[PDB]
């Protein structure tokens, strides 16, 4: 039913969020628009569900970061804030089939728990589950993912 | 050449069927390959052994259902067999590639008990097959849904973490599983159908190794058997989310999809079959009366729609190009999640449709 | 305290009655005896199977037909053996390739042991471990005087010897397969026939009728078969060799024999009868009258509309009355014997089919087996 | 399954001859042998032409003078005659399920052909091949039958 191959680590990112988008059709756009037309080439994207605002949140290279938060800034006038974080660390689990076998997700997290390293961001799938955590933190959260899973 | 075959029950239905599958079994022989065939139980067969051990017990035990569905599937292997000996072929029913490589060079076509896709795939990867093709009522993996978008066409090639991708969100094709250790080796699948001399749809690339230009948008898959729940004003605490998900382990609940972004609180979203739901929201709530969260959410009528493909790692375009489809067929986005290769975007239902074609449309899939 | 139990697949056609007869099983061993299970597959499962390769593969061979028929199989064992599973009793199943060796091993552990033919598995497994009983399971709660339909106040029979059984057995009734019967009597194993779905004690098949005092052998049932046709054989020469034509070109052809009669020479030939399954009737004659051509015989009768009634019972050993009674009851009613056939504790007879029925109930009222 | 093959010498062999094919006629002749406290074991009858045909029956030897006068006292009836056989052997091959396996019956056939010993009465079924022939032929047949189906025990019987 399931398979787990290996684990990634990443420190070349950085985090912008986007706080009190107005959760209504085309407002997602508006913010992508600008950083496509500037040529910043997004990973991560990030959203939850709800003032009834909500908050998107996406990494790109820390190279264009500063960059990213320009053509944010200049063109903010419908949304509260964005922040710049470039301190994230990016830790995935890697496999096939975890669906069916949720004690992996339990367990992913457990292990970072035992090694007191707190979670900021989560984004999982059948084949992947990835958080983002202090950059610091990532060498001891890569760690106890193998002693966990093996 | 070495060509391994993979047949569902629904190819395996009826004795009509079982000799389609065995005069498919037998034209690959005669065209000159070597060929070793794994077989799925006959149609439904095997859930219906599922629901008969589980009146029998309602905790079967995993040492008699080993024997359950190992028996289910030699009726198929059996079956097929005697069909292709009809067709004056030689069968010989296995239930390792050594042993499997000497009936092969005596030029018998080798029948081996299934998961069967990870069974075929792995035999594939053992005895270096130049393709494990993988036989049900689908001739391809298209663009889309064909019953739901009308210019959704066949791909006649996809790499290996595109189409994981899309087995992962929607597309039933393949078990996700079975095209790990597809790609983890290097074994060429090829999606066909056992009623057609169509080619069908090749899954062969890694996509690190595919030129650019073929780097391109693939697909686009839609779910809509899958709840939302949410679970709001978790602290911001190492071991919070360990408690939710070690509950739903528990009671056996399963998860696909887990977001958290960021009172020093925030929520934790996840996505679980709909038969599921009911019994994800009578634990959380017992949970949430203990000192811990403030609310849990129930909601079944979620869609997911995603678009996949190798093009988006290193084009700055597409995720506002995905935004802007939705917004122009006036269609909300509730909810987020990615991955290198994937945008993949929760929705009411109802529009699931509507933005599928719209994707669909403004990605220039169907030429 | 050893108990062999065979559950047909009538017993077996559900989940429900699967757990209803781990329960049986579970309490035959709580009463204090080791037991052993042999299954049938569920219900008409079987059949599926044999129509689906009959479907795929005519004449399919014999190890893909062990494949196909031991997985059915396989489905009941895997089942059953979850039921008990769940009624707290432990289960180790086997297959044949397994002997006495370690199933008496598992037996002793206190272990349910759940293991070419199920009948015939069941008997050589008793026979082996030395069984008190082999039970044979199914929805028929006991072998009866006569059919039920056909006769209405026919009884069940408390006891019968193997013998006997197989009598029966050989010219009507179908409960238990023969070679299973046969293994019985050889190796000496009690059988009881009996419900699934009751709690009736059913009937044993457990003596030999060599030793039955004469003063206890007594009537036992009466059977019929209109599933016959009777082939005769005009005009073979009184000579060795010349019954041997007659039979390795029908065996050769795979026509079953039952029953075969000759009678003393009385020209210089005689006649040759054989009653065969109606489905071989024409191609049995097909073969025989192209070889009356080239003079191995004068002519070759055919007949299907035929029924064969008979009686049996060690009774009749010893006792000097019994086909005079016979006789008399079936010309009392007015049904003319055609043909007679014996063996030692049974009588056969061949008449018209139409007569069959009536023929059962006046032999069965004659000698009062209700 | 074959599990052996029997033999017996303790058989007289009567026939009546040209019995009338008629509801009743089998239960004068029974009736009589039975009256007269004649225990029988094999019965035959088998073909009609005439429109007669022929019964016979086997007694033990103790009683073949007795039955055959009391059948000799009720001739002409119907019948042509009775006869009376007093060196009639009889071999069994016992088993069963043997309808479905013809070959059985062809190869008790052949081997007794291959023997050179003639079948003068054949009764068989499911679960018995019998012969019965000259008492004289005995050793040979049974000889000839645990050779040819790799028996060699008699528990048959
Ligand atoms: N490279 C894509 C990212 C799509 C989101 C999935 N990682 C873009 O810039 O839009
Ligand atoms: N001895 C009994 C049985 C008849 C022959 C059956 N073998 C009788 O005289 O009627
Ligand atoms: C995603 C969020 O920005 C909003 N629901 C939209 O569709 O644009
Ligand atoms: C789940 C997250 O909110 C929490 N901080 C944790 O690390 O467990
Ligand atoms: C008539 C037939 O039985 C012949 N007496 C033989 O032995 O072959
Ligand atoms: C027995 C037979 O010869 C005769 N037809 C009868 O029924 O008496």
């Amino acid at each position: 039913e399931a398979v787990l191959t290996g684990v990634a680590t990443d420190k070349s990112e950085a985090k912008v969020t986007v706080l009190g988008i107005s959760d209504k059709p085309g407002e997602a756009a508006k913010v992508f628009r600008a950083l496509a037309d500037a040529e910043i080439n997004i990973d991560m994207v990030l959203q939850n569900v709800f003032d009834g605002t909500t908050d998107i949140t996406f990494t790109c290279p820390r190279s264009d970061g500063r960059r990213a938060m320009e053509i944010l800034k200049k063109l903010q006038v419908n949304w509260t804030n964005v922040l710049y974080d470039d301190q994230v660390g990016k830790v995935s689990l890697v496999g096939a089939g975890m669906k069916s076998h949720p004690g992996v997700t339990a367990e992913f997290m457990e292990a970072l728990r035992d090694v007191n390293v707190n979670i900021e961001l989560i984004s999982t799938s059948e084949i992947r589950i990835s958080v983002l955590i202090r950059e610091d933190d990532l060498d001891a959260a890569a760690r106890a993912l193998h002693e966990q899973f093996q | 050449a070495l060509v391994v075959q993979k047949y569902g029950g629904s190819s395996l239905e009826s004795a009509e069927r079982i000799r389609n599958v065995a005069e498919r079994i037998v034209a690959t022989k005669k065209a000159g390959n070597d060929v070793v065939v794994v077989c799925s139980a006959m149609g439904d067969t095997t859930d219906e052994l599922l629901e008969l051990a589980a009146a029998v017990n309602p905790v079967p035990p995993a040492r008699e259902m080993d024997m359950l569905l190992t028996a289910g599937e030699r009726i198929s292997n059996a079956l097929v067999a005697m069909a292709i000996e009809s067709l004056g072929a030689e069968a010989q029913s296995f239930t390792t590639p050594g042993r499997v490589r000497e009936a092969l060079d005596e030029g018998k076509i080798c029948i081996v008990a299934g998961g069967s896709d990870t069974t075929a795939v792995a035999l594939a990867a053992a005895l270096n097959a130049d393709v494990c093709e993988i036989y049900s009522d689908v001739d391809g993996v298209y663009t889309a849904d064909p019953r739901i978008v009308p210019n959704a066409q066949k791909l006649e090639k996809l790499s290996f973490e595109e189409m994981l991708e899309l087995a992962a969100v929607g597309s039933k094709i393949l078990v996700l599983r079975s095209v790990e250790y597809a790609r983890a080796f290097n074994v060429p699948l090829r999606v066909r159908s056992s009623y057609s001399n169509d080619p069908g749809t090749l899954i062969a690339g890694s996509m690190e190794d595919i030129p650019v230009e073929e780097a391109v948008l693939t697909g686009v898959a839609t779910d809509k058997s899958e709840a939302k729940v949410t679970v709001l004003g978790i602290s911001d605490k190492p071991g919070e989310a360990a408690k939710v998900f070690r509950a739903l382990a528990d009671a056996e609940i399963n998860i696909d999809m887990v977001l958290q972004n960021v009172d020093g609180t925030t929520d934790i979203t996840f996505t679980c079959p709909r038969s599921d739901g009911r019994r994800a929201m009578e634990i959380l709530k017992k949970l949430q009366v203990q000192g811990n969260w403030t609310n849990v959410l129930y909601d079944d009528q979620v869609g997911k729609v995603s678009l996949v493909g190798a093009g988006m790692k290193s084009h700055p375009g597409v995720t506002a190009e995905f935004m802007e489809a939705l917004r122009d067929v006036n269609v909300n986005i509730e909810l987020i999640s990615t991955s290198e290769i994937r945008i993949s975007v929760l929705i009411r239902e109802d529009d699931l449709d509507a933005a599928a074609r719209a994707l669909h449309e403004q990605f220039q899939l169907g030429g």
